[PDB]
RNA sequence: GGUGAAAUUCUUGGAUUUAUUGAAGACUAACUACUGCGAAAGCAUUUGCCAAGGACGUUUUCAUUAAUCAAGAACGAAAGUUAGGGGAUCGAAGAUGAUCAGAUACCGUCGUAGUCUUAACCAUAAACUAUGCCGACUAGGGAUCGGGUGGUGUUUUUUUAAUGACCCACUCGGCACCUUACGAGAAAUCAAAGUCUUUGGGUUCUGGGGGGAGUAUGGUCGCAAGGCUGAAACUUAAAGGAAUUG
């Protein structure tokens, strides 16, 4: 039987959603059902600035959206498979 | 065997049976 | 500077316009200990006279990078691996 | 709520409800005699014109069509009777 | 459009279709406008425009062949030229045309 | 010119709608150039809607006027006075003076230029 | 479309009964509706109703009590020969003690027991118990 | 509802309880029936007449100053159009989608809605035919119709 | 009554040379025989002969064209892009 | 270079890299959401044109003109087929390098068709909500999309409005979610899957143990691949569903 009433993710009343392809393995996955994680980490960080011009002017970072297909979301990234009633909680943390 | 491979196995079968008696067409 | 996975690149030139060489076991080409080891002789020639692979797939810094001009598309040029991806 | 007068409900409860879902249906739309004080005898308009009306003698414009807020251009009086 | 504004002179005003009637209309001064299909040849065109200048009639070059100009005027035949003879209530003589 | 990876990717927050518009335009100066432009939506700062979206009579009417005022200073100059014109950048809200009558529209910049 | 207009009133009452609630407005109050609410009050399963007059097809409010388990409309409006009224009562009435199966006869809408009194018959309308 | 969709959105008009005149309206019957026929000969649908008389003038609804409905006055003054106003529009639509189809010949969508429009026409006509307001021979066709609007 | 389900004009070849060869011949046959619309006078009076030669019945004009149609796809896409580069050399 | 690691591979031809720069075809990133639209398939840069549509508003018009539907017809992802063009990408086939006892594979490499487009076909998907359509009734809850009504609400300050966006309340019609359970169910769960043994609102369609088998046969559609229609002999006591414990 069903073991999610959403039974994909996040698509009610649309019929078809363009697919994205997974960062890890390139497998195709419907955009609505790709677990999305935005990775923003920045560019050892004071050695950077002492021996350098512009005395800490800007400090910019990576900005990048990530899409994994369940299979590879499950392998490493944030899936951490939940229990039967623990999984309906869509609180991010 | 998988369902859709039994489909393939049968589609093949009938294309072969279809052939065999157009011999006696 | 440009960082693959299983390589990192570094090269001086005029504003107008180093990899898996100091290490050779060829799994180590990415490794930071060799990014450094070949960054060393790079700043050397820097003073001796005076980017992720991206494009399509993984859009992300490599290991030997730290030890942006990343090419990103307008969502075209379908990626290798088919629709079932690399399978293990 | 398991005892509730259907026949005599509050004149405010039915003020909230829909044009058609009152007890006896009725249009919540009125008419207005609009005075543009540059002419003597002026006209009786309907609340959602959708015809930007013009009056007898002048080329006036009074109204504008809308979603129903039949906007009474430059300022004038009226009466909902 | 202007097909709109032209389509009003058929049901309202006086007109005449065709090359030959159109030029006795340009000789007797009766035409204040004539509309000329796209494809009608240039020799004929510059002739009409001569007759127009002599009647001091204005012209309008209709983007669209005489096939189109005819189904514009509501007729089911090609019309190489029209000549309005009364602009019954169309502003065509008073629009930018 | 260009923007830089840091700033552009710093600007595209989810929970709002991006807007881009370009036009290819002359100068005195016999030059014809494709500008770019970029704007987003501000939550009016009394507002509870988490997602701060316009409804696309707006996005159509906005580039409608962005390009009206974008080709209303370039060919309103040489390239020289052009470089002189975008460096104080106050064209950036020479869009906004138009758009304050339509939408909140934070983070309006011009964000590239690209030529022949 | 609403087809057996009677039903859409009748069922609301049944819903309106183990609602607990003891009024219900019904739509749209045909002549056959009133002469059905009437026969029920004649035997005490509802109290008083009021024909609201919209200049439309009508509205009733029936104030109801809790004596009634099942009123119901039975139809395609089957035809019942005088000899087989008792086959319906049997099928759809709890006991031979109480409950009526209302119906339509030439002598007017009337419960099944009055029909055995009047010796007339017709088509079956519904039932109340 | 929405016979050719699955959109169940109700919006009627609320016709008021008062079937008599609005009791603030000065002109009566004759005064303004005479008004509607000036626009019938102007060329307006009984709805354009009903609306223009609703707002620019005091006429809240035909039925109750008159007491024949609007089309029922034009019919007596001989101004009833060739065919009922609604179907006229349905055809004017069907022709207006067709000329767009026959020039954008690769539009699967409009072809679908021509079908819908046309089969709505055929059921309305089928009604008008059986109530004698259209001859029993009456039907509609792509090429007969393009000159039936104008 | 409808005379042939499939072959139309290509029945003259009868049974010979194969369905496929006949089918394809039918295609261009139908093109090279039909009357086309004249661009200069508006009448459907341009017919072929001597393939690549197209002539109006009245108004007597002759246009070079495709071997079975007046305009080939190629020709038209040249027309379009020749306008294109021409509109590029006065403004 | 490529992977877990390697190898087939590319480099006196200055490869990988940089720089300026042009070509071709494909795609619309980020913004993108429990958000929108369409009958469904499906639809995401710009602008102009072309017709079209729901909801709302409506003291406008018609006045039963409707609901659902064998036959019949329109559309119908992907692949696939015919005729051109296109052929950058990725890539059934095929060939390879590796792994394996073997390895036609999974992983790597080359790459045909294909991928795109026009003209014509084909008519199938777990084409899915595994859940017919119209009407009605039965229950709490805050979001949100479109329309609308209500204001000595806040903001733009220009000099205050007009406006625009925002706030609040209600009401229609949407996409959903939440809490309950009166109620339902074999259960999982369901505001319907409820208002059924207290069994009848209207109507369409399919199913009747498991295999045999969507096979045989005929008919019919297709260029084909195949689509629709669609048995039986025989065989068998289970097969199946949901939930529980291991
Ligand atoms: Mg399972
Ligand atoms: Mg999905
Ligand atoms: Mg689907
Ligand atoms: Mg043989
Ligand atoms: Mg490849
Ligand atoms: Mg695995
Ligand atoms: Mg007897
Ligand atoms: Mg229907
Ligand atoms: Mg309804
Ligand atoms: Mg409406
Ligand atoms: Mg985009
Ligand atoms: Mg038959
Ligand atoms: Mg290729
Ligand atoms: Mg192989
Ligand atoms: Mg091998
Ligand atoms: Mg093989
Ligand atoms: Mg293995
Ligand atoms: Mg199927
Ligand atoms: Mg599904
Ligand atoms: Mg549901
Ligand atoms: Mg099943
Ligand atoms: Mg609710
Ligand atoms: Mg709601
Ligand atoms: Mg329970
Ligand atoms: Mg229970
Ligand atoms: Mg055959
Ligand atoms: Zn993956
Ligand atoms: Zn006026
Ligand atoms: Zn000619």
């Amino acid at each position: 039987p069903k073991k999610r009433a959403s039974n994909g993710r996040n698509k009610k009343g649309r019929g078809h959603v363009k697919p994205v392809r997974c960062v890890n393995c390139s497998k195709s996955i419907p955009k609505d059902k790709a677990i999305k994680r935005m990775a923003i980490r920045n560019i050892a960080v004071r050695d950077l600035s002492e021996a350098s011009v512009y005395p800490e002017y800007a400090l910019p970072k990576t900005y990048n959206k990530l899409h994994y297909c369940v299979s590879c979301a499950i392998h490493a990234r944030i899936v951490r498979v939940r229990s039967r009633e623990d999984r309906k909680n869509r609180a991010p943390p | 065997m998988r369902a859709k491979w039994r489909k393939k196995r049968t589609r093949r079968l009938k294309r072969k049976r279809r052939k065999v008696r157009a011999r006696s067409k | 500077i440009y960082a693959s996975f299983n390589d990192t690149f570094v090269h001086v030139t005029d504003l107008s316009g180093t990899g898996g060489m100091k290490v050779k076991a060829d799994r180590d080409e990415s490794s930071p200990y060799a990014a450094m080891l070949a960054a060393q002789d790079v700043a050397a020639k820097c003073k001796e006279v005076g980017r992720a692979t991206g494009g399509t797939r993984t859009k992300t810094p490599g290991p030997g990078g730290q030890a942006d001009v990343t090419p990103v598309p307008s969502d075209s040029t379908r990626k290798k691996g088919g629709r079932r991806g690399r399978r293990l | 709520v398991l005892v509730q007068d259907l026949l005599h409900p509050t004149a405010a409860s039915e003020a909230r409800k829909h044009k058609l879902k009152t007890l006896v249906q009725g249009p919540r739309s009125y008419f207005l005699d609009v005075k543009c004080p540059g002419c003597l005898n002026i006209t009786t308009v309907f609340s959602h014109a959708q015809t930007a009306v013009t009056c007898e003698s002048c080329s006036t414009i009074l109204c504008t069509p809308t979603g129903g807020k039949a906007k009474l251009s430059e300022g004038t009086s009226f009466r909902r009777k | 459009s202007i097909n709109q504004k032209l389509a009003l002179v058929i049901k309202s005003g006086k007109y005449t279709l065709g090359y030959k009637s159109t030029v006795k209309s340009l000789r007797q001064g009766k035409s204040k406008l004539i509309i000329i299909a796209a494809n009608t040849p240039v020799l004929r065109k510059s002739e009409l425009e001569y007759y127009a200048m002599l009647s001091k009639t204005k012209v309008y070059y209709f983007q669209g062949g005489n096939n189109e100009l005819g189904t514009a005027v509501g007729k089911l035949f090609r019309v190489g030229v029209v000549s309005i003879l009364e602009a019954g209530d169309s502003d065509i003589l008073t629009t930018l045309a | 010119m260009d923007f830089t990876t840091d700033k552009l990717r710093s600007m595209v927050r989810k929970w709002q709608t991006l807007i881009e518009a370009n036009v290819t335009v002359k100068t005195s100066d016999d030059y014809v150039l494709r500008i770019f432009a970029i704007a987003f939506t501000r939550k009016q700062a009394n507002q509870v809607k988490r997602h701060s979206y316009a409804q696309s009579s707006h996005i159509r009417a906005i580039r409608k006027v962005i390009s009206e005022i974008l080709t209303k200073e370039v060919q309103g100059s040489t390239l020289a006075q052009l470089t002189s014109k975008l460096i104080p950048e106050v064209i950036n809200k020479e869009i906004e003076n138009a758009t304050k009558d339509i939408f909140p529209l934070q983070n309006i910049h011009v964000r590239k230029v690209k030529l022949l | 479309t609403r087809s057996s207009v009677l039903a859409d009133a009748l069922n609301a009452i049944n819903n309106a009964e183990k609602t607990g609630k003891r009024q219900v407005l019904i739509r749209p109050s045909s002549k056959v509706i009133i002469k059905f609410l009437q026969v029920m009050q004649k035997h005490g399963y509802i109290g008083e109703f009021e024909y609201i007059d919209d200049h439309r097809s009508g509205k009733i409010v029936v104030q109801l009590n809790g004596r009634l388990n099942k009123c119901g409309v039975i139809s395609p409006r089957f035809n019942v020969k005088i000899g087989d009224i008792e086959k319906w009562t049997a099928n759809l009435l709890p006991a031979r003690q109480f409950g009526y199966v209302i119906l339509t006869t030439s002598a007017g809408i009337m419960d099944h027991e009055e029909a055995r009194r009047k010796h007339v018959s017709g088509k079956i309308l519904g039932f109340v118990y | 509802g929405r016979m050719h969709s699955a959109g169940k959105g109700i919006s009627s008009s609320a016709i008021p309880y008062s079937r008599n005149a609005p009791a603030w309206f000065k002109l009566s019957s004759e005064s303004v029936i005479e008004q509607i026929v000036k626009y019938a000969r102007k060329g307006l649908t009984p709805s354009q007449i009903g609306v223009l008389l609703r707002d620019a003038h005091g006429v809240t609804q035909a039925r109750v100053i008159t007491g024949n409905k609007i089309m029922r006055i034009l019919k007596s003054n001989g101004l009833a159009p060739e065919i009922p106003e609604d179907l006229y529009y349905l055809i004017k639509k069907a022709v207006s989608v067709r000329k767009h189809l026959e020039r954008n010949r690769k539009d699967k969508d409009a072809k679908f809605r021509l079908i819908l429009i046309e089969s709505r026409i055929h059921r309305l006509a089928r009604y008008y035919r059986t109530v004698a307001v259209l001859p029993p021979n009456w039907k509609y066709e792509s090429a007969t119709a393009s000159a039936l609007v104008n | 009554a409808k005379r042939t389900k499939k072959v139309g004009i290509t029945g003259k070849y009868g049974v010979r040379y194969g369905s496929s060869l006949r089918r394809q011949v039918k295609k261009l046959e139908i093109q090279q025989h039909a009357r086309y619309d004249c661009s200069f006078c508006g009448k459907k009076t341009v017919k072929r002969g001597a393939a690549g030669i197209w002539t109006c019945s009245c108004c007597k004009k002759t246009v070079a064209g495709g071997a079975y149609t007046v305009s080939t796809a190629a020709a038209a896409t040249v027309r379009s892009t020749i306008r294109r580069l021409r509109e590029m050399v006065e403004a």
